[PDB]
């Protein structure tokens, strides 16, 4: 917005902005250290070893 | 490309795609837009739809 007396209000004035998670629900760690992972399910009929 | 062409094992080595060409960027100063009472979404709709 623009104050009717010159000057303007920016997003930085009303909020904080930055790269963060798209979802914060799930999280994990590996032996104690911060981590991540993809769990993989096998497609029906596929062969686990391969 | 300018390496494969010094290589006497290859020949006729060309990119398949095209090469970057000039394009005319539009800058819109939202400061003067909102200072003249003109939306911003109306600007974009004008440039798309015309």
């Amino acid at each position: 917005k623009v104050n009717p007396d010159g000057s303007q209000v920016r997003l930085k004035d009303v909020a904080d902005v930055g790269l963060g998670g798209q979802d914060y629900s799930i999280n994990a760690q590996f032996n104690g250290s911060p981590a991540s992972g993809i769990a993989i399910k096998l497609a029906t009929g596929a062969n686990a070893l391969d | 490309l300018m390496l494969a062409a010094q290589n006497p094992a290859l020949q006729r080595v060309r990119p398949n795609g095209m090469s970057d060409e000039p394009q005319y960027k539009l800058e819109i100063d939202d400061e003067k837009a909102s200072a003249l009472g003109v939306s911003l979404a109306d600007i974009n709709s004008t440039v798309s739809i015309a």
